[PDB]
């Protein structure tokens, strides 16, 4: 019964880590969507420069 | 809010930068919460007086009523925090370069900014070799063969560049590496050796 | 009055040794090499006042046990283990389980009050004290 | 949004119960700031379960055996220490009369009885445990 | 998973011990309640 | 980062209820590295499992 207790903790875990990785990898995705624009932004700058 | 409620950052070091950094983090956006364990202890080691160590943060934040008096203090010490973050997104320093400097970097005049982007320029010179040279000056083995190998030089150019306010063979501190860039440019700008 | 037993300052108290007990003797090696407490049941045939408890005290002398385990109380003194159900399927530890029979235990069977009161009549009257150890052999 | 209304409510129902089987009510787990309308509430479900989980391994550590006593109490005893006792203190109670706040009251008889003179802290010795709680009353 | 009635109730105080019977007058709770000689009370509790 | 403390606890737990139901007390099982800083802790609730 302890095992089975801890097995759900530890399922529980994995969820937090599913997720977490999931929300890491999508705030890159963000960052990296907003540093595309900004770079967009100074880069038609120049074009009517 | 978010630091007063939660788990209370456990009051022995080493643990209170690593639960109070991915939070930190996140009101900073910083890349990683490693990252932001680094800022946190680097503005610990140097920062303007009367800003609070980040055990008097903890401890001002972890409080019965937060008075109106030890509140702006506390907001000075975020903006100081976010003053640290201008001078790595300036520089834009990696990871790596940030835990080096994290261990007691002055920063917060111009004669120590020049430094700062004087060791950040021989970083970016280490390139993609940059992670064993912090590495080994993290460690007490940093030593001019790994260097010159990472710098794509030779050792006797290196050796004659630190005789130029000599440090030769110990080198040992982060200080000692921002005065190679000026030496290695002006012996590349007149093609002689230091 | 007399602290460290094994009538000792106001209550009367049992101890024995397991070892003593020779517990091991009394089944071959060849069946298992080990042999734990399961459960442990007292049986104390006396003459009761009618409507009356009997406050009891049994305990472990070792400390290798989790927190409860070590101690037991007693209500009336017929086949009574210290608990109200006997249910084996609960996830909780019986009271004295896994206790090795071998040693490092004064078999402590406390009896609080056992100064001149209605308690007194009963433990004069108690010819015996008869207990039930359930061990297993794995 | 007015589904973390329940679940928070659900935490705090099992705080409750947390702080009624252990008898600890200073310390608290279900703690505020699991939903952020910066986020829109997203992740108020991460904060609250490891709220619960902090406190489900608080229980999991508290938890243990423990000593169980039935106390058989012959009410005609405490009863004789009133030298009233009941045999005589029944009986002769006949009348109508009507009177609340009891302790044939009004219509119907009621008894009394404070268990601080039950003397239940005496039936055993305070070495074994410092906390004593009632589990089940059979008449 | 219900709690059990007068459970976690702590030993020590603040409780007139209610014991109520309704109808006390007479009927036939009458001679049963004379009759009642004695109310025996068997309180479970735990020492944690 | 704090929910893996609950979790690494419960499986200590249950190794030492393993131990207690079986008196086999040199072997372990729940071991340490679950947690590595490198991945920021990801992937714990696998190693644990």
């Amino acid at each position: 019964q302890a095992l089975d207790s801890a097995r759900s903790l530890t399922g529980q875990l994995m969820q937090f880590g599913s997720t977490l990785l999931g929300l890491i990898e999508r705030r890159d995705a963000e960052a990296m969507s907003e540093l595309l624009q900004n770079q967009a932004g100074e880069l038609m700058l120049s074009s009517l420069r | 809010d978010l630091l007063r409620n939660g788990g209370i950052d456990k009051t022995n070091t080493k643990t209170l930068y690593t639960t109070m950094a991915p939070v930190i983090t996140a009101a900073m956006q910083l890349d990683i919460t490693e990252s932001g364990e680094a800022l946190l202890r680097w503005l610990d080691n140097n920062h303007p007086a009367g800003i609070l160590t980040t055990s008097e943060a903890r401890k001002l934040i972890i409080k019965k009523g937060q008075t109106a008096g030890d509140k702006e203090k506390l907001a000075a010490w975020c903006q100081a925090l976010a003053q640290r973050v201008l001078v790595i997104r300036t520089f834009t320093l990696s990871n790596a370069e940030l835990q080096t400097l994290s261990q007691g970097a002055p920063a917060g005049t111009i004669t120590e900014l020049y430094n700062i982007s004087d060791f950040h320029n021989l970083i970016n010179r280490c390139g993609e070799q940059a992670g064993t040279v912090l590495d080994a000056l993290q460690s007490g083995t940093l030593t001019v063969k790994i260097l010159a190998q990472a710098l794509n030089l030779s050792e006797e150019v290196i050796t004659q560049a630190l005789t130029l306010a000599g440090q030769k063979p110990e080198l040992t501190t982060w200080a000692q590496l921002a005065v190679l860039p000026p030496r290695l440019d002006l012996a590349d700008t007149l093609h002689i050796t230091p | 009055g007399s602290g460290n037993i094994p009538t000792a300052d106001n209550q009367l108290h049992a101890a024995f040794n397991l070892k003593a007990l020779n517990i091991k003797d009394d089944y071959p090696e060849a069946l298992g090499t080990t042999r734990r407490i399961k459960q442990i049941s007292v049986t104390l045939p006396a003459l009761v006042e009618p409507y009356q408890d009997m406050r009891a005290i049994f305990r472990y002398g070792g400390n290798s046990l989790p927190a409860g385990c070590k101690a037991i109380a007693l209500s009336h003194g017929i086949n009574d283990d210290g608990l109200f159900r006997l249910d084996f399927n609960d996830g909780r530890w019986l009271p004295f389980e896994g206790i090795p029979v071998d040693d490092d235990n004064s078999l402590t069977l406390s009896f609080p009050d056992a100064t001149g009161e209605k308690q007194k009549p009963l433990l004069l009257s108690l010819t015996d004290i008869i207990i039930h150890i359930r061990y297993t052999i794995c | 949004y007015r589904f973390y209304d329940l679940t928070a409510a659900r935490c705090m129902m099992a705080e409750k119960a947390y702080a009624w089987q252990t008898n600890d009510t200073a310390t608290r787990y279900i703690k505020s700031g699991a939903w952020q309308s910066n986020n829109a509430g997203l992740m108020a479900g991460e904060s609250l379960l490891l709220n619960l989980a902090e406190m489900e391994q608080a229980w999991l550590k508290r938890d243990s055996r423990s000593l169980e006593v039935t106390r058989t109490v012959s009410l005609a005893a405490v009863y004789r220490t009133d030298n009233v006792t009941l045999a005589e203190g029944i009986a002769d109670l006949l009348k109508g009369n009507g009177s609340g706040n009891i302790p044939t009251a009004d219509n119907q008889l009621h008894a009394a009885f404070n268990l601080k003179a039950l003397n239940i802290k005496d039936d055993y010795p305070e070495a074994l445990g410092t906390t004593r709680r009632i589990k089940q009353i059979s008449v």
